[PDB]
């Protein structure tokens, strides 16, 4: 019957329907999860970041530490030779005189 | 004819199949946009520290070098004192010995 | 004279030095060339766990993509399977119903 | 004395020894720790290598169990659909012969 022709162009529709979205809602699930991957992967890589630089920056924290030190080191052994420096040329020259004197 | 409401009860059930997948078509939409979103945030952080942990070698370079110069300068530093101290004090002990040298030898 | 074995004092404790010195040197040669040495190794290590990492990703990332492919494919042949068996039986039903409307009708 | 000039020259010969002694082996100990530092940090760079590897690599594996089951599976649902469709195509012909018996 022509009715019943009507109906089953209907039912075809649907059918059609059915396979386009399931297709459809496949491949969209599809992208979820390769994104979820990226996500993921993404993460451990930036994991990874923050290790390094976690390594990185307390090292620099003790190496400014050492800097510190090294400088007033520095400055002290500088002061010291000044002064060991007077003291051996006044030395030199003391005893090079009393020679003098002690000779005439 | 008779047969009407099987095609009906048919094309129901089809129907009822179609409206699930619709809705479900809408959920995975929005959970697509939430992962594609969490992507960009995690991808954008993880570059951001990238240049973070760049910046932060580089800067360890820098001091590490200014490390190692400040002790090189403090080695040769300390040789040179430790010379002057020795210096002194032999010269201190050489020349009161110098001294006796002089009266003695003049007697 | 006298002061002979002043001199020869101050000339002992600095040979002393200068050997402890030398010895010093010798030690830190041999613990830079480990130290190198090591440095090669791990670095070589790296190098190839490198490779080893990027080879396993690609070969992921094609393993991966046959995997989409064999569940689109699953998903559709799924699809058309239901498709079949849902018309078999709503045609098995609606073949009987016509037969009986056929030896009623005819009456 | 001219004696003592000679020890004197040996005396600063030593001097100068022990400077550049020193400051050699400072320079090499520099190189020690700079070396020391880039191993470990070839060694940490390493471990995060081999982690990334380890994640990619039993997920690999676990997407071969994954592909396995999914071919056997199309294989199955290959032979499934034959039959039904030999099935469906049978019941629509008989049916309309049927149909053609009564009608005569």
């Amino acid at each position: 019957g022509s009715d019943y022709s009507k109906y089953y162009k209907t039912i075809d529709d649907l059918k059609n329907q059915i396979l386009n979205l399931t297709t459809d809602n496949a491949n969209i699930l599809l992208q979820i999860d390769n994104a979820r991957l990226a996500a993921d992967d993404f993460r451990l890589k930036y994991e990874n970041e923050v290790a390094l630089r976690q390594s990185v920056e307390a090292d620099i924290n003790g190496l400014r530490r050492v800097l510190d030190e090294l400088t007033l080191t520095k400055a002290d052994l500088e002061m010291q030779i000044e002064s060991l420096t007077e003291e051996l040329a006044y030395l030199k020259k003391n005893h090079e005189e009393e020679m003098k004197d002690l000779r005439n | 004819m008779n047969l009407e409401p099987y095609f009906e009860l048919f094309i129901n059930n089809l129907r009822r199949r179609v409206d699930q997948l619709k809705s479900d078509q809408s959920r995975l939409d929005s959970e697509l946009k939430n992962m594609q979103d969490m992507v960009e945030d995690y991808r954008n952080k993880y570059e951001d520290e990238i240049n973070k942990r760049t910046n932060a070698e580089n800067e360890f370079v820098t001091i590490k070098k200014d490390v190692d110069g400040a002790y090189m300068t403090k080695v040769d530093l300390q040789a040179k004192l430790d010379n002057l101290q020795q210096e002194i004090d032999f010269l201190t002990a050489l020349y009161q010995a110098e001294l006796s040298q002089m009266q003695t030898q003049i007697s």
